[PDB]
RNA sequence: AAGGAUUGACAUUCUUGAUUUUGUGGGUGGUGGUGCAUUGAUGCCCUUGUUCUGGGCCACGCGCGCUACAC
């Protein structure tokens, strides 16, 4: 009865979701086929025919005129440099040892 | 004469069940990873199919209950997981025999993190931090169990070391692979017999070497 | 082995509260785990690999089983349980 | 009046799930009455799927004026209702990928979302969420520089500090205008807002992540007032690393 | 040749059926 | 010593037959057993009501 | 090949027809 | 690179305009849990989550005869 409860409730809500999705797709299809170019009747009756923004565009154009750059990609210590140097040394030394042995 | 790690003078045999695989998971409820009970979880996690086995350390209960050196008291078991976790056991824990009760003893890894007894005076299972060498005795031999190492009788190997105050053996309790030899402690590997022994029979062979060396 | 109604099992101390007490026996004597962990130890011992050993078992119900050295007994427990059900009812197991 | 199938369109797009779109609501750009027709659809109700595809078409027809027409009246505040009504504050992947499709046209995206998000109601948690979804995906570079310019000339709010902190761990190649903007940011925080405010670890990590490598257009008097910056604002995590970037930077 | 690697799993009937 | 893996079916049942992997020989064995029991029962019943 | 299958299915339809012409049952007896 | 990048496509032919486009490189990716006062670089585990397709039931036993299977 527990497995039938889970299976029955999931099948019930799954059929509800399928019916709702089919109804929404049918509504989209029918509203398309009755309002896509059938709105050509209403296309003509009812029609319809910045200082801070300029400051931001001024800063954009000024950076486009003259800019500069940033050194290199990161900031870290020489202790981390020595750690990564010993890491690359140990990796390449054990890799050369493995290539020698096989 | 019970033995914790904090009397590093005396003669001990330390077994380190190394590279174990006992790993917890959250399903409201709490399971741990067996190859047998769930494979789709291993595939969704993207793990290897084979090495989700705590059956190996649960079978290596037999060094904890290897009686003629444990009933002499002279043995101590540490476990180090692939998750980097060190679990001490006490040398008087009566471990759960069945794997379902060993599965139920995941409260040490998840909830309780140190178990007491019913009278609750001496701690049994601990989740201590690495290394192992600091918890070892002062002088301690430097031995892992490999296969392609030189083979020697463990009787003669323990006997020729006169008073080195202990003998520690790093046994890899994994399904397949290779144990951390040059990583932590062991510079030399002692191989057991000419066949690729499992972890349980490797521990039992070394334990019985200790028995007949130190006269049970 | 025992029936569930649909299913056959090997009698444990843990697969039941009182199937053993309905059969009359006590639950402390239904321990196949220990002959499993003996069989693992004997068949991973080096003397079995060297081929100087064979393992006979005999059930408390008086059933004698011959165990080849060449067998690979499964490492977890309930795989061994499902092996023992088919051994006890088909009287033979092939590779 | 309008042709009024928009009752049907609103009814299906309240709980739209999957599929195709009504093509009057696809060519709603090329009809002159888009705002006046959505004012009678009145979609206070929403589906997140039509939020995503509607902001796709709205990017396909947004300028400054159109962005003011739709995004600055109901859709930005609908995002605000979503973050306040989400009780665990879980702004959905629907809303996020709607923002990432929305971030494309950079013409007046400042007045599209960054001008009305500093109106009210922006806490530090919504702020780190908005800086995270900004730092996820592609950005205009010159408009990032201009954004750092105006948001640093804007008044002091810890949402704007975490905004500018994310915009400076963007790891840009900095123009002179923004470098001068940051040195008058130091001239803005003085005894400024040193007696009127105090600045803990978040402001600390903001200007430390500035000083990590944002030093390659800095001369010695700028090094001197950064020196007395850290001498005034001495924390525990300044000494070796900011002395290192002081000995590391160039002109 | 099984050096402690364990005899492999065999797929279930419903797992082989779902195909 | 060589080491073979044991062949056995999982969730064994003796009362059910073995799962043959052919659905057109297990089916003919099933329906041969079915015709044998139904033919035996049928002609047993008609000869005893003849009696 | 499948000729055995189809002649066997028609054989048991013949047999069930035969049973239902008289008064028989399926498996219903009691131990 | 408008003497055309990319956007919306009325199935091919026009309503968007540097968000470019391509390489050369390269930062890992935070809508996270857990003490502290209820905002606090905090010890300790994760990053690369949305929409449809899910099922076997509670070949019967015993038995005589016959037949297979053994250098």
């Amino acid at each position: 009865k527990k497995t039938k409860a889970e299976v029955m409730k999931e099948v019930i809500a799954k059929s509800k979701f399928y019916k709702q999705e089919r109804q929404k797709a049918q509504g989209i299809m029918e509203d398309q086929i009755d309002n896509l170019d059938d709105n050509f009747e209403d296309v003509m009756s009812e029609l319809m025919m910045t200082d801070l923004d300029k400051e931001y565009d001024i800063k954009v154009k000024e950076l486009q005129l003259d800019k500069r750059a940033a050194p290199s990609d990161r900031t870290k210590t020489e202790e981390e440099k020595n750690a990564e140097a010993e890491e690359k040394k140990r990796e390449l030394e054990q890799q050369r040892l493995d290539r020698m042995n096989g | 004469p019970v033995l914790t790690s904090k009397d590093k003078i005396t003669k001990r045999m330390i077994v380190v069940l190394a590279m174990a695989s006992l790993e917890t998971h959250k399903i409201d409820k709490y399971v741990l990873l067996n190859c047998d009970d769930h494979q789709g979880l291993l595939k969704k996690m993207g793990r290897d199919i084979s090495e989700a086995r705590p059956d190996i350390t649960h079978q290596c209960l037999l060094t904890l209950l290897d009686s003629p050196i444990n009933k002499a008291g002279k043995l101590q078991v540490y476990i180090q997981t692939s998750r980097g976790i060190l679990i001490e056991v006490n040398p008087t824990v009566r471990i759960p025999r069945t794997f379902k009760r060993f599965s139920g003893l995941m409260v040490q890894l998840l909830h309780k993190l140190s178990i007491r007894s019913v009278n609750s005076e001496e701690k049994l299972l601990k989740v201590i931090k690495n290394p192992i060498t600091d918890h070892l005795p002062t002088k301690c031999r430097k031995v892992t169990l490999s296969f392609d190492a030189p083979v020697i009788r463990v009787q003669d190997y323990i006997e020729k070391l006169d008073d080195d105050e202990s003998i520690c053996v790093f046994v890899g309790a994994m399904a397949r692979g290779k144990d951390n030899f040059a990583d932590e402690y062991v510079d030399e590997k002692v191989g057991l017999s000419n066949y690729p022994l499992s972890a349980s029979v490797a521990c039992s062979k070394f334990c019985h070497g200790a028995e007949d060396a130190w006269n049970i | 082995t025992h029936k569930i109604s649909d299913k056959y099992v090997l009698l444990n101390c843990d697969d039941h509260q009182g199937l053993l007490k309905k059969m009359g026996r006590d639950i402390s004597e239904a321990r196949p785990d220990i002959t499993h962990q003996c069989l693992l130890t004997l068949l991973d011992s080096p003397i079995n690999k060297a081929g100087k050993l064979q393992v006979y078992i005999q059930t408390s119900r008086g059933i004698l089983i011959e165990v080849n050295p060449t067998v690979r007994i499964p490492r977890t427990f309930k795989r061994f349980s499902g092996l023992m059900v088919q051994l006890l009812h088909k009287l033979s197991i092939r590779s | 009046k309008v042709i009024k199938a928009y009752t049907t369109v609103g009814s299906i797009l309240k709980t739209w799930t999957h599929g195709k779109l009504p093509k009057l609501f696809k060519v709603i750009p090329s009809l002159r009455n888009w705002q006046d027709v959505i004012y009678v659809t009145n979609p206070e109700e929403w589906s997140p799927h039509v939020v995503y595809e509607a902001t796709k078409l709205f990017v396909s027809n947004l300028t400054a004026k159109e962005s003011q027409k739709f995004i600055n009246l109901i859709l930005l505040e609908r995002f605000r209702d979503n973050i306040e009504t989400s009780e665990d504050h879980s702004l959905n992947y629907h809303i996020y990928r709607a923002v990432k499709k929305s971030l494309y046209k950079p013409s007046a995206f400042f007045k599209g979302f960054l001008f009305p998000l500093v109106e009210t109601g922006c806490n530090v948690r919504e702020a780190t969420i908005a800086g995270s979804v900004l730092a996820k995906v592609s950005v205009p570079a010159l408009h990032s520089s201009a954004a750092l310019s105006y948001l640093l000339r804007l008044p002091f709010s810890p949402p704007t500090t975490v905004f500018i902190k994310i915009l400076l761990d963007k790891k840009y190649a900095l123009p002179y205008q923004t470098v001068d903007d940051c040195v008058y940011y130091f001239m803005r925080f003085r005894i400024g807002e040193d007696a009127t405010r105090v600045l803990p670890v978040i402001w600390h990590k903001a200007f430390l992540t500035f000083a990590q490598r944002y030093k390659n257009d800095i001369t010695q008097d700028q090094r001197d007032f950064l020196l007395e910056t850290v001498r005034q604002r001495g924390h525990k995590d300044i000494g070796p690393e900011i002395r290192r970037e002081l000995l590391a930077g160039a002109s | 040749t099984d050096r402690f690697k364990g005899d492999d799993d065999i797929p279930y009937k419903e797992r082989l059926f779902e195909r | 010593i060589p080491t073979h893996a044991p062949k056995y079916e999982e969730n064994f049942n003796p009362d059910k037959k073995s799962y043959d992997p052919d659905r057109t020989r297990s089916e003919i064995n099933k329906m041969k057993a079915q015709l044998k029991k139904e033919r035996k029962f049928t002609m047993k019943e008609i000869r005893k009501d003849a009696k | 090949h499948t000729l055995a299958n189809n002649v066997e299915s028609k054989l048991r339809d013949d047999l069930e027809r035969l049973k239902k012409i008289r008064a028989h049952r399926g498996i219903r007896h009691f131990w």
